[PDB]
């Protein structure tokens, strides 16, 4: 795998205290999946 | 008939076949021959010079030929300026004076 | 034949009529104001024949007291068209020499 | 023909039409000078031959 | 051809310029008991109509005059009051007006895109071929 | 033969050409209420149609009215109405005739670049060998 | 066999505005 | 000659900018009963002129007074009230200069998209075969 | 010919509005 | 057409015109 | 091989228009209590991802709704309240899809510089040498 | 001349005549150009030839 | 023809029939 | 694959046993 | 015959003097609001006849200066810059040719 | 791919299917 | 010439 | 013309000028 | 050093009766100094 | 002079002169080169031609 | 550098981080 | 050495974009009374430099908060009240935030003329000769 993913656009580029994000998509920025 | 763009096209790639007819259509080619046989009589090999040769030959294929260019003209550069003539048709206008005196001036035998 | 009058066609003189009707134009948008002018109109077929006329625009609106008869919507309109044409003209008739001289040129 | 049609002001032409016209015929007349030039130069190269 | 829009839409805007001068008439107009003419003003309105004779030019056929009835009102010393003493005034509604302004200004605006957009279209197909 | 994709975008052109045609006509007669109830002007529209028996060409086949009702107005006024006071009027939308002019224009453009980039491809064969 | 419609915005909306014509849709 | 249409395009600019300051010198002197000169401001209109008889440039010819009486005022206590105490003012109508202000800019600007237009048909010109 | 007047408010009104002077009227039909 | 077009009439009195 | 470029640059606008799409439908259903078959449209985001291991294209790999609550409003009239009168709708934020609408739309067109200047530099290559 | 009265400031001189009468001279002046080197080459040719 | 009750714009003369308005 | 990644095809429901019970 | 001044003509003039009427317009709309200064025209039959066989005039103005003294219409100044533009590019295009027309007739390509 | 990609469906209610 | 036109020059 | 313009005068009264 | 001077814009262009500008500053308005 | 006067900086120069009296000097060398080239080209015929 | 930058945190206490 | 033209205008692209977040974050936290790291958030500011001592960069040192003291409000029945009922604010102004938006952007577009007009330049020192 070692593929970064994620939600692109204003979503992302918010706090995380938002939690607009799921979770399974915010785990796959990091890099482990 | 052709169009402007073309017709223009076809005199000016045959103007470049001038030298062409003048080798094999009218009087240069027994001059030239001639002159060179006469030059290879006497003992000079090269004194009269090639362009001598040809000179006196241009000059002497267009004073006798002259009657075939007059005709050629009237018959032919004529209606074609005086839009009296098509292309095509002044083209052949032409090929008659020319082939009139070219006919003349050959055997039977070789036409044969 | 091949004489510029074939070679051209009547694009030669087309560019002159739409210059001549941007004129007329002009002056209409110009007098629009001025009472008393009477809209010009200008024939394309009489510079046609010219080749090979200044009339007056009848109105579709009564005049206000001043009696032009300019409709400015109308102005417009046949200006942009004459200058759209005009450059198709200008494009035609420039082609014509650029095969003229290619076809001499050979190149 | 549809250069002059669009020029005298005929309504039934397409600027289109007309553009698609001359660059056909365009690209044709410069198809038949190519090949103008080469049957002159073989001829011209054939006349540059020992015999 | 993208030269007929021009002749299209241009005739709009000539139809839109019509139907709004008959609504400026009607506005000048709504107050008028006497007129020239010998004629009470009736409210105007310019009926469109497509001339199909593709491409489907708009026309204005003819001004044609209001239906409604005159606003009668009771003014009997008036010089122009009848016998009973009632005089006339034209029937026109102002609120409908007001509408066709409005009508006839957004309609007028939109055809002013219609010929834009042809002119661009025309210049790139003038561009190909350069 | 030697010119395959002229002739498709040509009749691309000629063909989004007879759409912005015959929007410029249901822009300019959205108000034309003519007269009667089915005389009245309806938005029309071209069909492109494109027959695959290399280069399949667009072809119009036509022009075909719109099915949406004829939007009704309540107007006992218009002499041109009806028993119940009712003027029927073109089913013309403005959003999706705008829509149709963005459509139209941008499509019609990008045609001429595929037609003008053509040429350059023909002009570059003439080069081979050269 | 053939392709045919009606282009632009009258055919990018879902059928149930039936804008189009049966017959040709 | 399309420099001719500059000249034309410039004649109207300057035509309609004396108009503009013409109405200037109205809505400044709308209250004004004294004068330099002893003669109460009279609204002043600039005569424009054409001589048809091609390009046909407008022309400004002088500058005319309206010929309405000046409203006079009953202002006795006035220095400059005459023998029945009517001090006299300039005749000039609001309604009718604000109408001015807006038809002479209209007029100047669409002067402008005239001269602009022609000037790129004489650059467009200037590219002919070469 | 020549012809000419006042453009804008005054001339855009009904002639019983004596806004515009009488001679400027004339000059309003032909001139030379 | 060939000849001006005439102006407009706006009289206070049609009768008199 | 600037072809590579081609491709990255065309993954990357397909994925751009793929953004906008779903923010033109966020748009549209920011006010839908209904849906299709059964449930209540939530803003949809598409997943951008970089298969890094040269070029990385960026392919989108899926749509996913987003995660917030969705907003309840109180309409016990409605048909479709529950039991305490509350209905239901999308978590469509107005401020956030703007910003993917700006923010799309310029990512659109910077990856169109590249292609189209990286088109140039392998034309310059050709033309090496002669 | 059409050249040098537009140029100086003669107002009845369009730009279409003048850009008209120099495209045709070019094209003129370009065939007796062309043709006299067809003559000029013709000329060589029956000179050089190896009599 | 069209509408049928379009007006005329020519003044009222009461002995020439109206050509101005299409009068079929 | 993603997690939680919408699909492109109608959402099998309820009514009409055709979808409850077919995978 | 065969010399400059007979195969250039009168453009090889004509480019300095429309170059010496931009400058000449430029300064009157760079001084538009300088009061004091009166707007500057440049005559060019005078001018172009000067230069072929080997001193601005004042524009007079319209309207009344509104207190200042200057007779600068910055509306007229743009319309004779840009006419001076057009020709300055005409006369160019002009000049440009007869180089290249002897160019070509020298070279015979 | 050599099948023909298949027309959308953009159903006004999915049970009606 | 406009008959009756104002003048530019002091009365 | 070859002669400067004269300045334009404002003045306040016509016979003081 | 044949000059002209003065206050451009708004000051210059009301009547002289308005005694705005220095007379110092408007008597340079006929090219003196 | 002109070019190394306007490169220099000089005031007292317009674009305009300098341009044309470089296409000047450009035309009166090619004359000079053309004219060199025909007169070789004369040369090396007569020298060549066997006597 | 050689080592990838570390990714931003943005908490809302810090102190827990 | 022209290149070093786009190391300055590249720097100043640079320090203007970090003025601008800067703003941005001064605009979005000017009524934060709370922080995530307590402190009170004061106004930030980016530092530029030149270090001179040919071409010149622009480098940013750091961020340095604003000198001037916190507002100061009466908010008795806050939490975070004092022991006086004060509660502290940021000391962002408005109208000098506004002027670095407009200084920031026209500065940083004004860094794209040179930088685009200096690639200009160095395209035809390449053509120089060749």
């Amino acid at each position: 795998g070692n593929m970064v993913a994620g939600i692109p656009g204003a979503l992302s580029n918010q706090p995380p205290a938002d939690a607009s994000i799921p979770q399974d998509v915010a785990q796959m920025k990091d890099g482990s999946v | 008939d052709y169009s402007v763009t073309l017709q223009i096209l076809a005199l000016m790639t045959m103007l470049g076949f001038l030298p062409a007819m003048v080798i094999l259509m009218t009087s240069f080619t027994r001059i030239v021959v001639v002159m060179s046989i006469l030059r290879q009589a006497m003992g000079l090999q090269q004194t009269p010079s090639n362009q001598v040769i040809i000179g006196i030959a241009l000059f002497l294929t267009f004073f006798v030929m002259s009657p075939v260019l007059n005709e050629i003209n009237d018959k032919a550069v004529q209606p074609y300026l005086n839009e009296q003539v098509t292309a095509r048709e002044a083209f052949d206008a032409a090929q008659a004076p020319m082939k009139a005196f070219m006919l003349k001036q050959t055997r039977i035998k070789d036409l044969e | 034949a091949i004489s510029f009058d074939n070679a051209l066609g009547i694009h030669q003189h087309t560019v002159g009529v739409r210059e001549r009707n941007a004129e007329v134009i002009s002056t209409n948008i110009a007098q629009a104001n001025t009472p008393g002018y009477k809209a010009r109109g200008l024939d394309f077929a009489k510079e046609l024949q010219a080749a090979t006329d200044k009339l007056y625009r009848l109105p579709t609106q009564p005049d206000t007291g001043d009696g032009n008869t300019v409709d400015l919507d109308l102005e417009r309109n046949l200006f942009m068209q004459n200058q759209i044409r005009h450059q198709a003209s200008l494009d035609f008739l420039g082609s014509k020499f650029k095969n003229l001289t290619k076809a001499i040129k050979g190149e | 023909d549809l250069q002059t049609r669009f020029d005298r002001g005929d309504a039934d032409v397409s600027l289109s039409d007309v553009m698609i016209a001359r660059n056909k015929s365009s690209v044709a007349f410069d198809a038949t000078v190519q090949i103008r030039n080469k049957l002159v130069e073989a001829y011209k190269d054939l006349m540059n031959m020992p015999v | 051809s993208l030269f007929n829009v021009f002749n299209v839409t241009g005739s709009a805007m000539s139809a839109e310029s019509v139907r709004l001068n008959t609504t400026s008439s009607n506005l000048a107009n709504a107050d008028s008991v006497s007129s020239s003419a010998k004629d009470t003003y009736k409210a105007r309105h310019a009926v469109f109509g497509a001339e199909l004779s593709d491409t489907v030019p708009v026309k204005v056929m003819g001004i044609v005059e209001s239906d409604k009835p005159l606003s009668a009102e009771y003014n009997p010393d008036h010089p122009l009051a009848n016998e009973e003493g009632y005089i006339y005034k034209p029937n026109v509604n102002v609120m409908e007006e007001m509408a066709n302004m409005i009508s006839a200004s957004r309609a007028y605006q939109t055809n002013v895109q219609v010929a834009d957009s042809s002119k661009q279209m025309l210049l790139r197909t003038l561009q190909m071929g350069q």
